[PDB]
């Protein structure tokens, strides 16, 4: 094809590259899979070692980990804090509670999956999920983003 | 003029950088984007509102305290003077002076915060 | 000539500050029981560059109740008052020879202070203004007492360059005259430099972010930098002050890689340090360096003053 | 080279011209910063380094106080810039034309007299000691400890004094 | 040095104007008077830097520190306005007319 | 001697202290959380703060 | 061309939507970034009745659902005509920012338009823009509208401060509809 | 294991090493074979002048010995 495909798709590939090894989540859980998110933090896993930190403050965040059950009362927090997350931002359902409203689908305040309230990315399943499934959902995060074709579609417009 | 040019092209290199900071990435900025942050609510009031101090006293004294600072800096130019004894002595009392200011402070509960 | 050296200063500095978050990340999961990050790159080498890219790819927030221009103005303040500082150091030769070096020294400092206190302040918001407020407090405290400090050791000392530092430590250390204020100088480097147990303004726990939680990407980023190069450069301002490298007139690579050796020694300190030890209480910050390390402080400016004029050894003036 | 004394004057004036002009006391710090900024330069030009280091630390540490004190009670909803009311930035304006006017007023008619343009640059120094060691000017200020020990004194009781009279006061 | 000296004198007069032409912040009044403050250092010391006048180079320093308690003392009255009002308004310190 | 202008003057007090009107305590109102580290997830601890 | 392929295509033919992402609201209230508006001939005989992004999906859904709309031309119009001054205007006023006209002729109006659409990103501007800005919106008489596909026509008055209120600074951000005085409307 | 560290440690001393040297190898090489004049007081600056003046080239380190006196 065209040289200048080549070079739009080398640059495609080095920012893909840039925001999957540079994943900051925010510092957001709501429960016991939450818990196993600290303990995918913990040494055994080593999110840090993957490149993946937690940023308290959803500026600095890049995805946000839906770790827990989303409640009526808690879906205009959730959705405020995505959206004051900047706009490369991806969202990681965790958890039969955050993907479809899981052990308290039939209650009248439970939202019945997060993906009511926000774009989700990719949904990890399980109650909880264990730390190597929130690890394997991360990667497979990253190679979702590794597909990106930002500049490419640019290009072809 | 050396270091003239130095702090200017330290200027011109941040500048450049939040400059392509700002202009490179995709802009899309909303309403609940620039929202300003509470956790995840509404902000009860605005953060221009009045703030209380409780260690104003202490900033005063800090005031005062720097100014002492600004009188013992000149201490290792003063050193070199042929008649140390007085040099000696007025230093002696100009800290003793401080020190002394301190510990009146420290007694009448100066350096401890408000409420 | 002196373009290249303002480059061969300024960019390895930056390439130094970024191995410097890489190793912190590192050094905190070895004694955190984890590797931390070795798969961007070969040993995590490539890490700090995809951060830095990600950063300046990210979007900027410009929020509505903010104050745009010191927004703006803040971080590229703090940047550049960071390499000002970086720039007179002698290594043993500085690149800018001043004669009043660490009054040069305090000033920036103290506008890197105005830097955090502007950009908590025009981001308007009350986690940023209790940012601002605790870094109003921290710096009092740490200002007043690091103040005598320096003036203690320089009148030891006898002028305030330093290459007169480096003459004056050309046969032993002052941390062997002077180790005590070495130790009240070490914490003040650390509340200074907004490290553990006296960050307190990027408050993790206490607040969320402090006075950068709405800062994002870029100007993050420019902060990041400037707090990770002020911790570099503190402790090669301890290190040229307190433990003198040696210093050889025919070769001063012994003297760069002595200074070297131990900045990375004292950074390394700095993050031992933050995995050790819990955060303080902003009072207790204010009310130790004004009740235990000031009246010692002075004790000791006492004793220096009186010092060489008991033992006949008053410093030469050049 | 030789208008550089006097761009840092001018810019001088316009700092305290923002000052007079009085927005909301963080940008009357922030204004007073940068014009003891300028005036360090200024004595920095001029001679010693340290008299306009001195007054930077100073009014650094001054100003952080002032800071701290404005975001406690002299705060407003709304904080006031120079660009929020159209009279301020009038008068910021017709300050900078009026200052602009009378130096032109100073160049022409009077001709030497306080301004001179081509006079410029040539009555910053006017003698030095061109060989000679102990001329900085902190000796003077050292001298302070040994020739002047009333200053000295008098300058060590005023802030005493002033720690006792802050915090009586601020006894409440 | 005469032009540097009439614009410093300009500065001096600037900030008096301010320190007289009050609006509604105490605090800019006091900001006023540290740029008086400000505007007599510098002016003193460019005419001992061109007078070369060593003996009165303490001069400006005992001015920076009585200017210093000057302005603490201003800020702890400025405490003591905001306790008894909420705020510090020149228009609200005015109850002594009777 | 009154007039227009002095007529709404009143003698001062005795003791020169002047009955203000209580003015009202502005405390900060902040949301400790959800989103907050130390909040454990879900709390908003709803904080009515004096400094 | 859709006429001659799909003889019973529902044309449905808007008038310049105003909403939340558009580009008519936010465009007129991104002229704050320059010194100046430039209208052509001040803004005057330019009349324009923006209809609302809301309005116009429902008036599309009930296109979808209608038996009575197959093979017809709607105009999908709001319910009041301003000039282009008092639209930018009122924008302006909305935006609590600033206002000052500029009269710029047509001709360098399209010449800056051009300049600003040579751009290998979304241009700010470009000629076919500052054209469809100074065409007049011409008066929907025969054809039907949004209140015969059901859609009761929403007033820029109304749903105007859900666009404008990003673009005010933080001394008018909490600011009312009621202080904003709307724009003069005209029959024509 | 804690050898891993290693590799940013080293790339921070290059980076720590670099500015130092070439400092004082770019010193040497503007003033030829010789360390930067200091002139921290009147009379070092005067030296330096004097030098420059001296030299006939406008350059303080071209240095003239014995070979100007007769
Ligand atoms: C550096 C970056 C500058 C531009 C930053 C920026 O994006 O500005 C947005 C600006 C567009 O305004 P906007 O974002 O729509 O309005 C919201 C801003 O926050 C509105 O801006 P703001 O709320 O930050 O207020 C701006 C204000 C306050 O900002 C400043 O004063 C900043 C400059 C300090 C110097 O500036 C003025 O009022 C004019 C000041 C002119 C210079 C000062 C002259 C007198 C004093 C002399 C001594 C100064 C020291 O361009
Ligand atoms: C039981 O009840 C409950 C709780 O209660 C206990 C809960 O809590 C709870 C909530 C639970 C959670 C939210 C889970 C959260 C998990 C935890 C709290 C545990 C995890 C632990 C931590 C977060 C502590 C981490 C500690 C560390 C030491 C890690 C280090 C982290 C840091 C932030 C510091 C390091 C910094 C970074 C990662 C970023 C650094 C890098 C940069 C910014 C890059 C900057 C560099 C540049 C810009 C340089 C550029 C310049 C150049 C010259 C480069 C050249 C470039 C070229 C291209 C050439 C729930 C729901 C709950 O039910
Ligand atoms: C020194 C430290 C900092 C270093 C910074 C990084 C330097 C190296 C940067 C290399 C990449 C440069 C381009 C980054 C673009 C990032 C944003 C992006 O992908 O935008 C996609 C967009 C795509 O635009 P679009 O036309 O598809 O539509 C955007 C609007 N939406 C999606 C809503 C319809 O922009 C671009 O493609 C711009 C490409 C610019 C290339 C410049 C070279
Ligand atoms: C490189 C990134 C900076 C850049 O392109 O700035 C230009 C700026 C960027 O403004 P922007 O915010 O619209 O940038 C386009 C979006 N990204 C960042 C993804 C590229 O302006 C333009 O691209 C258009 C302005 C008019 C250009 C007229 C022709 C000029 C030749
Ligand atoms: C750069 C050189 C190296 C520096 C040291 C670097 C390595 C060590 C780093 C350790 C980690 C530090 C992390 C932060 C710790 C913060 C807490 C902290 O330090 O608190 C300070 C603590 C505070 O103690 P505290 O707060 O627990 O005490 C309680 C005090 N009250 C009740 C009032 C609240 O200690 C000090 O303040 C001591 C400072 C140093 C004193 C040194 C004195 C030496 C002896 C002098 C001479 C004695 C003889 C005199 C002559 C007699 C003749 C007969
Ligand atoms: C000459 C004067 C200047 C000399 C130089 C040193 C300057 C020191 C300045 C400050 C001194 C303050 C002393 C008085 C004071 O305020 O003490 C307060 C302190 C108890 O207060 P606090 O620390 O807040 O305790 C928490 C509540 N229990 O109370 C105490 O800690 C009690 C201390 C008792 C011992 C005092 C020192 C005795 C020294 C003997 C030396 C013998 C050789
Ligand atoms: C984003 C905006 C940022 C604004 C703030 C910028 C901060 C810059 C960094 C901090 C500066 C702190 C103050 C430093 C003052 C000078 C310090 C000093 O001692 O300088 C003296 C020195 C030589 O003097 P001495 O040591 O006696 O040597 C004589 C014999 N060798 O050297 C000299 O005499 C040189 C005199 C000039 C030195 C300062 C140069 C400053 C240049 C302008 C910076 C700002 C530009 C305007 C804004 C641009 C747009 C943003
Ligand atoms: C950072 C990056 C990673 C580290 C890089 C440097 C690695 C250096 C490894 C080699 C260190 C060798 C130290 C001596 C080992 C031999 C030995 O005998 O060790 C035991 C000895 C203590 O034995 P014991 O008899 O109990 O002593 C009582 C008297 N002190 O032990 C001692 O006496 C210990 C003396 C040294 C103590 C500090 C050692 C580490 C220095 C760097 C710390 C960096 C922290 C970050
Ligand atoms: C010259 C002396 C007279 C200056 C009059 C200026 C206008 C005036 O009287 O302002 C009053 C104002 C009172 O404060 P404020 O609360 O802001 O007032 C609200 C309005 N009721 O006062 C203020 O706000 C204080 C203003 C201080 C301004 C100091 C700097 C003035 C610079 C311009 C000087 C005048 C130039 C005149 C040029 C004329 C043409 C050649
Ligand atoms: S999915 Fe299961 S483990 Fe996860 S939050 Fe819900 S109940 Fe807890």
């Amino acid at each position: 094809r065209s040289r200048a495909e080549y070079v739009v798709t080398k640059l495609d590939d080095l920012i893909n590259w840039a925001r999957r090894s540079s994943l900051w989540p925010m510092t957001f859980g709501l429960a016991c899979c939450a818990v196993e998110m600290m303990h995918m933090a913990a040494p055994r896993y080593d999110m840090d070692r993957f490149g993946v930190v937690f940023r308290a403050s959803p500026r600095q965040a890049d995805v946000m980990i839906v770790a827990g059950t989303l409640t009526n009362k808690m879906a205009p927090a959730l959705r405020k804090v995505y959206d004051q997350m900047p706009e490369p931002r991806y969202v990681v359902s965790m958890g039969s509670c955050a993907n479809g409203g899981g052990y308290y689908h039939y209650s009248y305040s439970v939202v019945r999956g997060c993906d009511r309230i926000v774009p989700v990315d990719i949904y990890v399943p399980g109650c909880p999920p264990t730390a190597e499934a929130l690890l394997y959902g991360i990667l497979q995060l990253q190679r979702k983003i590794k597909r990106e074709q930002k500049l490419k579609i640019w290009y072809r417009r | 003029m050396n270091l003239y040019t130095v702090i200017f092209i330290n200027i011109l290199l941040s500048l450049t950088l939040i400059l392509v900071a700002f202009w490179l990435p995709q802009m899309n900025l909303y309403s609940e984007k620039a929202n300003p942050y509470e956790c995840g609510f509404d902000p009860t009031s605005s953060a221009r509102l009045p703030f209380s101090m409780k260690f104003f006293l202490v900033a005063i004294t800090f005031l005062l305290f720097d100014l002492e600072i600004a009188l013992l800096l000149p201490l290792p130019w003063a050193i070199q003077t042929i008649k140390t004894s007085t040099m000696m002595i007025m230093a002696f009392i100009l800290v003793t002076i401080l020190s002394l200011g301190l510990a009146y402070e420290w007694t009448q509960k100066g350096l401890e915060w408000t409420e | 000539m002196f373009f290249i050296n303002i480059l061969t200063l300024l960019v390895p500095i930056l390439i130094a500050m970024a191995f410097l978050t890489l190793v912190e990340r590192k050094i905190l999961g070895y004694m955190q029981l984890r590797k931390g990050p070795n798969i961007v790159g070969p040993y995590g080498i490539l890490q700090p560059f995809a951060d830095a890219m990600k950063l300046f790819m990210k979007e900027p927030m410009r929020p509505l109740t903010t104050s745009m221009s010191l927004f703006i103005i803040a971080p590229t303040l703090s940047l550049t008052l960071a390499l000002s500082l970086w720039v007179p150091l002698p290594m043993p030769h500085p690149l800018i020879n001043l004669n009043l070096g660490i009054l040069f020294i305090l000033a920036t400092s103290s506008l890197s202070v105005y830097s955090i206190l502007w950009s908590g302040w025009a981001s308007n918001s009350k986690y940023s203004l209790f940012g601002a407020l605790r870094a109003v407090a921290q710096t009092i405290s740490y200002e007043v007492t690091m103040a005598i400090i320096l003036l203690s050791v320089l009148l030891m000392n006898g002028s305030y360059s330093l290459q007169t530092l480096i003459t004056t430590q050309e046969h032993m250390w002052l941390l062997l005259p002077a180790w005590p204020m070495a130790m009240m100088w070490f914490i003040s480097t650390l509340a200074e430099t907004n490290r553990a147990p006296f960050d307190l303004t990027e408050g993790e726990s206490e607040l969320v972010s402090g006075f950068n939680v709405e800062y994002a990407a870029g100007p993050f980023a420019l902060f990041f930098m400037a707090e990770y190069t002020n911790i570099i450069l503190m402790n090669a301002l301890t290190t040229i002050i307190f433990l003198g490298p040696l210093y050889y007139i025919n070769l001063p690579e012994l003297y760069s890689t002595n200074f070297m050796m131990e900045a990375l020694l004292l950074s390394s300190t700095f993050l031992w340090i933050r995995a050790s030890y819990p955060r303080f209480r902003y009072d207790q910050l204010m009310h130790l360096l004004w009740k235990n390390f000031l009246p010692l402080t002075l004790a000791l400016c006492m004793w220096h003053i009186s010092l060489p004029i008991f033992t006949a050894g008053v410093p030469p003036y050049m | 080279m030789n208008n550089y004394i006097f761009v840092l004057s001018s810019l001088f004036l316009v700092g305290c011209l923002g000052l007079a002009l009085k927005p909301s006391p963080i940008y009357g710090g922030l204004g007073l910063i940068v014009s003891g900024f300028v005036g360090c330069l200024m004595v920095l030009g001029f001679g010693g380094s340290f008299l306009g280091l001195m007054v930077f630390l100073i009014y650094l540490g001054g100003m952080l106080v002032v800071f701290g004190y404005t975001t406690a009670m002299a705060t407003e909803e709304y904080p006031e810039t120079w660009g929020s009311n159209w009279l301020i930035l009038g008068f910021l304006v017709l300050g900078v034309i009026m200052e602009v006017f009378l130096i032109c007023v100073l160049n022409y008619y009077d001709e030497v007299g306080v301004i001179n343009l081509d006079g410029l640059g040539d009555w910053l120094m006017y003698e030095v000691d061109d060989v000679g060691v102990m001329l900085e000017g902190g000796i003077g200020v050292a001298a302070m400890y040994s020739c002047a020990t009333w200053m000295m004194v008098v300058a060590g009781w005023s802030l005493f004094a002033g720690i006792f009279i802050i915090i009586e006061i601020t006894r409440d | 040095m005469p032009s540097t000296f009439f614009n410093l004198t300009m500065a001096f007069s600037l900030s008096l104007l301010g320190t007289l032409m009050f609006r509604s912040h105490l605090m800019s009044t006091l900001l006023c008077l540290e740029g008086m403050v400000l505007s007599l250092f510098i002016m003193t010391s460019v005419t001992s830097l061109n007078s070369n006048s060593m003996s009165s180079m303490p001069i400006p320093i005992t001015i920076l520190v009585f200017a210093a308690c000057e302005a603490a003392v201003g800020l702890a009255l400025l405490v003591k306005v905001s306790n008894t009002y909420g705020t510090d308004y020149v228009q609200n310190l005015n109850l002594l007319q009777c | 001697y009154p007039s227009k202008e002095t007529a709404h003057w009143k003698p001062p007090p005795w003791n020169d202290v002047d009955i203000l009107k209580e003015k009202a305590v502005t405390n900060m109102t902040l949301n400790f959380g959800p989103q907050h580290p130390a909040a454990h997830g879900v709390l908003r601890l709803v904080l009515e703060l004096s400094g | 061309e859709v006429r001659s392929v799909f003889p019973e295509a529902i044309i449905i033919r808007p008038s310049d939507i105003f909403g939340r992402e558009d580009r008519f609201l936010n465009h007129f209230a991104n002229y704050r970034w320059f010194l100046a508006v430039p209208l052509v001939s001040l803004g005057f005989k330019t009349v324009k009745q923006p209809v609302y992004v809301a309005d116009v999906s429902k008036g599309i859904v009930n296109a979808t659902k209608d038996p009575d709309a197959v093979g017809k031309t709607f105009a999908f119009t709001g319910p009041n005509r301003y000039l282009l001054f008092h639209l930018v205007k009122y924008i302006f006023g909305m935006t609590h920012r600033t206002f000052i006209p500029y009269p710029l002729p047509l001709f360098v109006y399209s010449w800056i338009g051009k300049l600003f659409g040579l751009s290998p990103f979304e241009p700010w501007t470009t000629k076919d823009k500052v054209e469809r800005i100074h065409i007049s919106d011409v008066m929907p008489t025969d054809l039907p509208g949004l209140e015969d596909l059901g859609v009761q026509p929403t007033p820029l008055e109304l749903k105007s401060i859900e666009v404008l209120r990003r673009h005010r600074t933080y001394r008018w951000l909490s600011s009312e509809i009621e202080e904003t005085k709307p724009a003069k409307t005209v029959n024509y | 294991m804690w050898f891993e560290i290693l590799p940013g440690l080293a790339i921070m001393g290059v980076c720590l090493v670099i500015p130092g040297v070439s400092t004082a190898y770019i010193h040497k090489f503007t003033n030829g074979g010789k360390e930067k004049r200091v002139a921290r007081v009147q009379y070092q600056w005067y030296l330096m002048e004097r030098d420059r003046r001296i030299s006939g080239v406008n350059r303080y380190y071209v240095s003239k010995g014995l070979e100007n006196i007769d």
